[PDB]
């Protein structure tokens, strides 16, 4: 019952993430665990893992400045003119 | 009350939601309670600040791979975009 | 390189389902969780509960005992002697 | 003006950071802010909810390894813990 997580990934990564732990008292394989089991509770991720994409991004710069930003009167309106 | 905007990106992912057959519902629900300033989210919602620069931007979960990103000020009540972690994030 | 974790079996597998729906592995959690404590130098919010202590302190507090009041931030900062 | 309060277990924890050399300063500024409702804090305190059964709790990082747990209510702002991760979460 007991299985092994085995994930390629950079060796300079690995270490710098190495040392932050190890600065907390945790290892990889604590965060590892930690967080898997994070998952398995939850069915969920945990937040805030990745940066908004490029078109998320693109879309809050346009917004931001005005551009394809439509109005809506209240709920009903919204909906409406979302088609849904 | 806020004022209610969308933006073009939202507009797409709404209608992709859709032909993808999600459950709008959902949706349409936490969207009411956001114009209805029924603030703070209840729990299920997940609800937390973006992970960005971009302030005022916030994150609530529709379902736990059903993400609704939005800006939320004293004034303003914009929907942004809503998809998939890996429409948004990835 | 490579990460190297023993981890229960079962732990592993409903991991494993929950991150199949989203179109990931679980050595794709590890790559981008990985990454976000590097690039942070932190860990990610709410990774455990509270702790049996931490519980404890908060239903005496909520109970209303071993809870003390300060009437400025100058009366606090003494009374904690600090 | 928010009444203030703080638990037995603060105290303790307060004492035992004094007794690890622990900069107080950056400890009291953060409580310093949250007295005088200065909020939202700082981003470098990565200020949340605190995630339990219990609504109004909230947590900020004096450090990425110093943890301050408080309860933030209209009326009342509660010092709770303050510690590692280990010491609150562990």
């Amino acid at each position: 019952a007991n299985a092994f997580v085995r994930a390629r990934i950079d060796e300079d990564l690995k270490n710098q993430a190495a040392d932050v732990l190890a600065g907390m008292g945790l290892t990889i394989s604590d965060l590892v665990r930690i967080t898997l089991t994070k998952v398995a509770r939850e069915k969920a991720l945990p937040f805030d893992l990745r940066e908004p994409n490029q078109l998320t991004i693109q879309s809050i710069k346009n917004s931001e400045a005005g551009v394809d930003v439509h109005k809506a009167k209240d709920a009903d309106d919204l909906f409406d003119k979302l088609g849904i | 009350q806020r004022d209610i905007e969308y933006s073009g990106q939202f507009s797409k992912d709404v209608k992709l939601a859709q032909k993808r057959h999600k459950d709008m519902n959902k949706l349409k629900y936490l969207m009411t309670l956001l114009i209805n300033n029924t603030l703070p989210l209840p729990a299920v919602y997940k609800d937390h600040p973006l992970q960005s620069s971009w302030k005022g931007y916030r994150d609530a979960h529709v379902e736990p791979d059903w993400i609704l990103i939005y800006k939320l000020t004293d004034k303003l009540l914009r929907f942004e975009r809503t998809g998939t972690h890996a429409a948004l994030f990835g």
